[PDB]
């Protein structure tokens, strides 16, 4: 990780530690230097606009070979400086609404299910709730994106994410 | 297909055009629907002839309306084009309109077309053809224009002028519209007025196009092809006195264009076409003074037969045939003589196809003279047998096709008396080919020619008799032509010696092994219709071919000799005479030198060594099955040796021909031992019986695997009279191999073959009650059953997969072969415990997850259960099994399909004795990896659990059996994860909903401890996930088990692997969302938030606090570091 | 300079080939006129592998169109890129086959095989170093699959030292309503198991499900299936069409991905999944792309790699990324003690890097797996073979042409043996 920076600090370094350097090596080291120092370039007052680029002096003294790379392979985008956060269970849950075409007088129930939840567990939950057998509960869904187009959930070993389920969908239970 | 049974659908689809032309998804759907409906009649579109008009008019009232938008008009023209590709334009355009009021409406539509619009090419195609069907009008284009000086300032352009400017522009395009431009000019320049007005202009344009264009620039080649096609069509559909004036300049330009040397197949074909179109303009049409250009045309068309492509050869042949039909009878002989030069020795096979095509074209018109019969025929006899190998590929198919075509064209080229001299060489050729030809196209090509010959002429020997049997459909299967129809044809004396000669000469020396085997099997039957000719003429022939340097020829000749010997022995066996009556001393003397002439030339090495070994083994088997007179002669000692060496070098044989080699060697050994190793009636030779048996037994311990595999089957093929007092040793030697030793761990094929060998030996000797070392008796029957059952638990799993399963297969076919034997001799030997164990093992091997072994097991079970003569005694719930699998339903069952097997196998749980094994076998499928098998097994298991869920007794016994199976396979990696997954599924389905009522059930109290002991110190990710799921499903049981499961779920939440940490929380969330009574509502909004906010994949030290906090909420004691 | 002769038989095969050619024409930088207006040196670095060198710098494809009817041959000739193809590269007949394997393999197929081999040899002779042959066709039709198998056998007999690739397409009831599609599917599989080196299984049931659910299409047509197939094909041959540090050889790739000569069937996948028209959505990172490409949802086959065993895996990325990132990701995925551990990626993936992403996307990834789960597909059609062969339904169409019930039994036995070998090797120790 440091070697790539050294080659990125010198422009005519064709050999380092008794090892020849190729265009592939030069490009790898130049892409790593931009991937590592993009975030700081935004905070230092950087912007892709060729007339709104106003960087400070400390960032230039620490990275005096970052402006040439900005023109060699363009400036880093906003979608390239957001890779430093992990995931939580809160960010895997899907808020859906439970409906019953046979019983419309019932209230609109809402639940939160994981993304990797199999259809078997959902069927078991519905059976334990409505007290209906598992073999007598068929499952479908509808999305605000595709209205009036019902899909079937005949396979039980699959997950909700495989069926392209997303936040905001609505499940329909029949028996 | 008798009629169009989709009229309403097509009508509705056509009517929906006016309300689907604004759609992009529905438009494509309707197009794809119209295409699949019309493609059904692509092989016989004539059935749609009665409908053409109505559909055409429908599509026309949409493109012939003034309120029609461009998009709607484009779909109608696409449909119109779809009907012109299936019926074709030449036949579908005759119904289009042709009234004088359709000349300007169609030319004006042609003048609003976008040439750069590639999406609307069908529109332009349909436009040009319509404009061309409107140039037939019998009036001058001048009468239609009326007055051109009506528009002051700018005069209107004439209709004929516009059409000339439309054709010239479309004749240089790169889409399919250029082909529609070729059909337009053909009906534009070939009329009177246009001929006098624009013919010179169009000719100058074409001569300029072929004077500036090239075959290298892409657009240049586009300009060349279109111009050549237009010129060819004009010269074809053009008057001969308006054209002949321009034939001199067209050929002079084509000669300078240099087409033969150009690297384009289409350009050369069109060029040859244009050359043959100009050639007939110089001669007068005949109905059956030679300018100099005719010689140049012939010299060009005789060089178009040696082309490298068949598309040009066919055109050259057609041109030669059309030219010969117009020239006088004198030049016809010279043309035929020049065309015959294509069949020279230096000429390649490509030149032969063109020559035969030209000969057929000449014969179709009846131009060949009688003097050309002794020569032309002499060539055809060879063209029908053209089949050479040029390196790695074969050639001769097109040659034989053209030969059959020429033969089919001789039924009208000569009188019945003119061709009377060659009805003995051509009838033999046709028949021979139609019978032995390799390709099916040639065979049916020879079948049609013979039919035409016997129909028109009818002078061939037995024409109707040979045509009735060898018909178009009878010669479909090649196997039927070699073994059946061949004998029927040989029944007559006119098709016996020639066919046998053709088979022994070429087919025996063929390059394909299957063809050689088929020819040998055909000669086997043909020898019956001619024993003397096959014993006095064919046998010396094949015997001399066994000494050939060619490997394939040697193999074929050896096979032919063996088959002829077997046929002669079978034929002689009828009259009760020796086989030596047919073969002479010299013949039986040469059958004792084949193997010594091969072993002395070292012809058993290399890739041909296996083929030579196979041939010699087949020959030895056929000679031993005939009782030949080689007893006492040392030659026998040779044959035997050649067998042993094979069993010693099986690993040298390729992996694609070792099983067949071993089987053939075993069969030869069996045929030899039961013929040349018998001292007296019922006894055997003491020296050989001892030496062979000792050698084979000592060979079983060779560390090599293939050697043991071969010697096993060798022992399993010896006769019964040679084991009258050595069974106690052979059985022990075979059982010593069936055992799995530390060194023979991955040696499964050896035991698989030993089991099969024990089956065969037990079947041969039979049962004799009292004689242990002679036959299967009540003393050596238990040991056999114990050795066979010890190979049923072979679950050896290596880097090659579950190879042990193979052995299990040998245990299902072997154990059967023994049982069925005892019932047919001494049923008392079939003990009750042994039969019950065999049945339970068969049940377990029929409830497996693999589909081909499971299917084999069910068939064996049905065969063992459907045995009534006599009925196998001691069958648990025999009546129950019989009612569950009735004989009527077994006739159609897909045991290999899990759907048609698991619901029928799950019912066996009802029987106590089967309930345990059947479940142990079904656990692997319920917890395997196959998705379809898992689904089917789970469905079939729930369908049976639904019948005993409300029964405390049945459900309790089922749970006890499941837990006993789990305990018996404790710490077993092959049964731990699958059974855990099965338990997880059963718990998720809610089958044990009755035990969840009370507290602390004897079932879960020990199931949880067993799961803990199974998952204690486990690194496998799949095992950890299965354990977590089981511990997250077992929470439904209240009592101390719930608190212990919660403590385990808290312990697992803080595992070494962050993936496990996340999965445990993800599953605990679902478990809490499912069962609400496990946690009260006072501490429920405190658990979900901690599980959703806490990042279980972060630092473990930080997650320990959150995890410990979830132990103070759930009420679980907080563990510590021991 | 390794040249590969492209081939495409049947309507579906011709359409897939035309779509793939039109897709790669925009990536290489060759206008439909037949010239190169590309501005990248990397484009012309390996253009000879699929294009010939003619006068005036005009690039001519190496494709060979073949059919038994002319309709589809005419549609491609007038397509957007119908001029680059040579006029004499179009071989066709008139009657077709009729959804019958015997009529498209033994009669019309063997009748037009001569004219097809003519052009095949004419094209092969114009190559400095021929590497192998590629064919695009289907398995639910007569002409297509029949002529495909016949041409494969002929090229194997005449050129045993050449590699063979077949992007066969498996039919599905949800796309076609023909009853004799199982028989033709079983015969083509039997022929390919004997005369093939690589077979990219492209199920027509997975593509339909993707177009219906993922793309959220009301009534998907062949245009939503051919685009996906062409995208997957372009993603597969990314190394064979552009430079790369990884070995981009076809023979070595097949040898590494064909450890078993009967289990040479490969399931192909590609993320992110896009439709027609709308393709510029966002730029997914390397982790997201690797998670989506190995997902059963982005699989062109109806089988899930998770339900089996990973024998060989080949991954190819394209966009603006360094090999170090892919290596670190792939090494951390298999690390059981890391925070990014999964359970559907083996411990050895042949990763590749490229700097030429497809059109409308900044980054893309392709995956090819020799997993045993493909056996499930082989069992999906087999069941149908039992619901017809036992009843002898439509058997007079095959026996009347020349075929024997002995050919059907042999094909069924071969399929059963293949399935058994797959299921047996699926239970091998992971040492
Ligand atoms: N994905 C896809 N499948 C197609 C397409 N066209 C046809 N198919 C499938 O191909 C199978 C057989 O049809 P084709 O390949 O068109 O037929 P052919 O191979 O030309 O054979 P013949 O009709 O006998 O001449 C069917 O199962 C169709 O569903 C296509 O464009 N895309
Ligand atoms: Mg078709």
């Amino acid at each position: 990780t440091a070697r790539l920076l050294i080659i990125a600090s010198i422009g005519q370094l064709k050999t380092l530690n008794k090892c020849e350097i190729l265009p592939e090596e030069r490009r790898r080291a130049e892409l790593d230097y931009r991937k590592a120092f993009g975030n700081e370039w935004k905070q230092a007052g950087g912007h892709k606009d060729p007339e709104k680029n106003r960087l400070s002096e400390e960032f230039l003294t620490a990275h005096p070979r970052y402006q040439f790379l900005c023109l060699k392979y363009g400036a880093p985008e906003d979608w390239e400086l957001k890779t430093q956060q992990p995931l939580m269970l809160k960010n895997q849950l899907l808020t859906l609404k439970i409906k019953y075409p046979h019983q419309l007088d019932q209230k609109v129930l809402e639940k939160q299910l994981p993304g990797s939840m199999t259809i078997q567990k959902v069927k078991g939950l519905l059976s334990r709730l409505l007290k209906v057998p598992v073999s007598d509960l068929l499952l479908s869904y509808e999305s605000p994106k595709k209205p009036g187009r019902e899909i079937e959930l005949e396979n039980d070993l699959k997950s909700l994410q495989f069926y392209s389920v997303e936040n905001g969908d609505c499940l329909l239970v029949r028996w | 297909l008798e009629a169009f049974g989709e009229s309403a659908e097509t009508r509705a689809l056509l009517g929906r055009l006016r309300e689907v032309h604004g759609g992009g998804a529905e438009r494509e759907v309707a197009l794809e629907r119209f295409r699949v409906i019309m493609d059904k009649y692509q092989e016989q579109p004539h059935l749609l002839d009665p409908h053409l008009e109505w559909m055409m008019n429908l599509l026309l009232d949409i493109v012939q309306d003034q309120t029609s938008p461009a998009s709607l008009v484009h779909l109608a023209f696409k449909f119109l084009y779809i009907i012109t590709k299936v019926r074709g334009y030449k036949t579908f355009l005759r119904l289009f309109p042709h009234e004088v009021a359709d000349v300007e409406p169609v030319l004006d539509l042609v003048t609003i077309q976008n040439p750069k619009d590639h999406e609307a090419w069908e529109t332009r195609y349909m436009l040009l053809l319509w404009l061309s069907v409107t140039c037939l009008i019998p009036f001058d284009f001048s009468r239609l224009d009326g007055n051109l000086l009506t528009q002051p300032g700018q005069a209107r352009m004439s209709i004929m002028d516009r059409i000339l400017q439309i054709a010239e522009s479309y004749l240089i395009v790169s889409d399919k519209a250029r082909d529609a431009a070729a059909v337009l000019v053909s009906r534009f320049i070939t009329r009177p007025d246009v001929k006098q007005s624009k013919m010179a202009e169009f000719l100058d344009w074409s001569l300029c196009n072929l004077a500036r264009s090239s075959f290298q620039t892409m657009q240049g080649v586009i300009t060349m092809d279109g111009t050549l096609q237009a010129l060819a069509q004009i010269f074809k559909h053009g008057k001969r006195e308006d054209c002949l004036p321009y034939a001199a300049t067209v050929l002079r330009c084509l000669d300078g264009c240099r087409l033969p040397e150009s690297n384009q197949t289409l350009l050369r074909k069109l060029g040859v076409k244009l050359v043959q179109r100009l050639g007939l303009t110089f001669l007068k049409p005949k109905v059956a003074d030679v300018p100099e250009g005719v010689e140049r045309v012939i010299e060009q068309l005789l060089v178009g037969l040696k082309d490298k492509d068949t598309v040009v050869r066919w055109s050259a042949a057609k041109g030669i045939g059309r030219m010969a039909g117009r020239l006088p009878r004198a030049l016809a002989d010279d043309v035929v003589g020049s065309v015959l030069d294509c069949f020279s020795f230096q000429e390649t096979d490509k030149a032969w196809h063109g020559g035969c095509l030209a000969l057929a074209e000449l014969g179709r018109r009846g131009l060949l003279l009688p003097s050309r019969l002794v020569d032309v025929v002499a060539v055809i006899l060879k063209a029908l047998t053209y089949d050479e190998k040029r390196g790695a590929c074969s050639v001769g198919t097109n040659v034989r096709d053209a030969a059959c075509y020429v033969c089919w064209a001789f039924a009208r080229a000569y009188e019945p008396q003119e061709l009377k001299p060659f009805v003995t060489a051509i009838s033999s050729a046709l028949v021979i080919a139609a019978v032995f030809d390799r390709d099916i196209n040639c065979r049916r090509a020879a079948s049609a020619a013979f039919q035409e010959n016997v129909g028109r002429q009818g002078t061939f020997p037995h024409g109707i008799d040979i045509l009735t049997t060898a018909d178009y459909f009878a010669v479909g299967n090649r196997s039927n032509c070699f073994l059946v129809i061949s004998v029927f044809i040989a029944g007559f004396p006119e098709y016996t010696q020639p066919m046998i000669d053709h088979l022994v000469t070429m087919k025996i020396s063929h390059w394909d092994g299957v063809i050689r085997e088929l020819a040998a099997r055909a000669l086997h039957n043909l020898a019956q219709q001619a024993p003397e000719f096959s014993a006095t003429q064919v046998f010396p022939r094949l015997l001399s071919m066994t000494l050939s340097p060619d490997l394939h020829m040697r193999h074929g000749s050896i096979l032919a000799c063996a088959e002829v010997a077997y046929a002669l022995y079978k034929l002689a066996a009828q009259e009760n005479r020796p086989v030596t009556d047919h073969l002479d001393e010299q013949a039986v003397q040469g059958l004792k030198q084949i193997h010594q002439q091969l072993y002395d030339r070292q012809l058993y090495r290399g890739l041909g060594g296996q083929l030579m070994r196979q041939a010699v083994c087949v020959l030895i088997e056929k000679l031993s099955l005939s009782k030949m007179p080689f007893r006492g002669d040392t030659v026998i000692d040779g044959w035997q040796w050649l067998i042993n060496d094979t069993l010693r070098h099986l690993h040298l044989i390729s992996s694609h021909s070792r099983q067949q080699m071993k089987d053939a060697a075993v069969s030869a050994l069996a045929a030899l031992c039961s013929e040349y190793y018998m001292k007296e009636p019922g006894e055997a030779d003491p020296a050989i019986q001892e030496e062979l048996i000792t050698q084979y037994l000592a060979e079983l311990r060779n560390p090599e695997e293939m050697t043991r595999c071969g010697f096993s089957l060798a022992l399993g093929a010896l006769p019964g009279f040679l084991l009258k007092g050595r069974l106690q040793q052979v059985l022990t030697g075979l059982r010593a191999v069936t055992h799995t030793s530390p060194e023979d761990v991955s040696f499964a094929e050896s035991r698989r073959d030993g089991l099969k060998a024990i089956a065969r030996i037990c079947q041969t000797v039979g049962v004799k009650a009292g004689a242990p070392d002679e036959a299967v008796c009540g003393e050596n029957v238990s040991q056999i059953y114990c050795a066979l059952l010890g190979c049923m638990d072979d679950y050896t799993t290596d880097s090659r997969g579950d190879v042990g399963t193979w052995v299990r297969k040998a245990a299902m076919t072997s154990l059967m072969d023994l049982t069925l034997l005892l019932a047919r001799s001494q049923p008392e030997l079939i003990e009750a415990h042994t039969c019950e164990r065999i049945m339970c093992c068969v049940a377990q091997q029929a409830s497996e997850k693999i589909d081909r072994f499971r299917a084999h097991a069910a068939s064996v079970f049905l065969t063992l259960l459907h045995f009534d003569s006599p009925p196998i005694p001691h069958v648990p719930h025999r009546g129950e099994l019989e009612k569950l699998f009735p004989r009527s339903d077994v006739a159609s069952v897909n045991w290999s399909a899990p759907s048609q097997a698991f619901p029928r196998i799950t019912q066996l749980l009802g029987l106590p004795t089967y309930r345990y094994h059947v479940l142990l076998g079904l656990v692997v499928s319920l917890g395997g990896l196959t998705e379809s098998t898992i689904r089917h097994s789970t469905q079939s298991l729930f369908e049976y659990m639904k019948g005993i869920q409300s029964d405390p007794q049945a459900l309790g016994s089922f749970s006890g059996t499941l837990l006993q199976i789990f305990e018996d396979n404790l710490l077993n990696e092959r049964v731990s994860v699958p059974l855990l997954k099965t338990l997880d599924h059963v718990l998720t389905h809610g089958c044990f909903d009755i035990f969840t009522t009370e507290e602390d059930h004897p079932f879960a109290v020990k199931l949880l401890a067993l799961c803990k002991k199974e998952i204690k110190n486990s690194k496998d990710i799949q095992k950890l996930l299965s354990g977590i799921a089981v511990f997250c499903e077992m929470v439904q049981f209240p009592g101390d088990v719930r608190r212990q499961a919660l403590l385990q779920l808290c312990l697992l939440l803080c595992h070494r692997f962050p993936l496990i940490r996340k999965t445990t929380a993800s599953q605990v969330y679902e478990t809490l969302l499912t069962y609400s009574d496990v946690v009260g509502a006072d501490v429920l909004d405190e658990v979900v938030t901690v599980l959703s906010d806490t990042a279980w994949d972060a630092e473990l030290a930080v997650v320990r606090e959150q995890r410990n906090r979830l132990c103070d909420l759930l009420g679980v004691p907080r563990p510590q570091l021991v | 300079m390794r040249e590969i002769v492209h081939i495409q038989a049947g309507q579906c095969g011709n359409q897939i080939g035309a779509k793939f050619w039109e897709v790669i024409s925009d990536e290489h930088g060759i206008d439909p006129t037949g010239t190169y207006h590309g501005d990248s040196d990397l484009q012309l670095d390996r253009i000879s592998v699929y294009y010939n060198e003619a006068t005036g710098g005009k690039y001519v494809p190496r494709a060979i169109l073949v059919d038994l009817e002319p309709g589809t041959m005419d549609s491609v000739r007038s397509g957007p890129f119908g001029q680059i193809f040579r006029p004499d590269n179009f071989v066709f007949g008139q009657s077709g086959a009729g959804n019958n394997w015997a009529k498209g393999h033994y009669t019309e197929g063997a009748e037009l095989v001569d004219s097809v081999l003519d052009v095949v040899r004419k094209e092969a002779e114009s190559c400095d170093c021929l590497q192998g042959f590629q064919l695009t066709h289907s398995l639910g039709g007569g002409t297509g699959s029949g002529m495909g198998t016949l041409l494969i056998s002929k090229i194997r007999e005449e050129y045993p030292d050449r590699i063979m690739n077949t992007f066969s397409v498996v039919p599905s009831p949800k796309v076609s309503d023909t009853v004799v599609e199982p028989y033709n599917a079983t015969l083509s599989v039997h022929q390919l198991v004997e005369n093939t080196d690589e077979t990219y299984c492209i199920d027509n049931e997975a593509l339909y499900d993707i177009c219906f659910r993922t793309l959220k299409l009301t009534t998907p047509t062949y245009g939503d299936l051919n685009h996906l197939v062409s995208a997957t094909m372009s993603g597969v041959t990314t190394c064979l069409r552009f430079p790369g540090q990884l070995n981009a050889d076809l023979r070595k790739l097949a040898v590494n991905m064909v450890p078993f000569p009967r289990l040479h069937f490969f399931m192909p996948g590609f993320a992110p999944l896009t439709s027609r028209g709308s393709q510029q959505y966002r730029a997914l990172t390397v982790p997201e792309l690797t998670q989506q490409v190995f997902d059963a949802k982005n699989m062109m086959a109806a089988c899930d790699p998770r339900h089996g065993r990973y024998l060989t895996v080949a991954a190819v990325f394209r966009g603006r990324m360094s090999m170090k990132e892919v290596d670190e990701q792939m090494l951390n995925v298999q690390n059981k003690n890391s925070s990014y551990f999964v359970e559907w990626i083996p411990n050895n993936v042949k990763t590749a890097v490229c700097d030429i992403p497809p059109r409308g996307l900044k980054m893309a990834v392709t995956f090819i797996g020799n997993s045993t789960a493909i056996q499930e597909l082989f069992k999906r059609i087999s069941e149908q073979f039992t619901a017809m062969f036992r009843r002898k339904a439509f058997l007079h169409w095959y026996t009347g042409e020349g075929m024997d019930e002995m050919e059907f039994t042999e094909a069924e036995s071969n399929m059963n043996d293949l399935v058994s070998e797959y299921q047996q090797y699926q239970d091998a120790t992971a040492e």
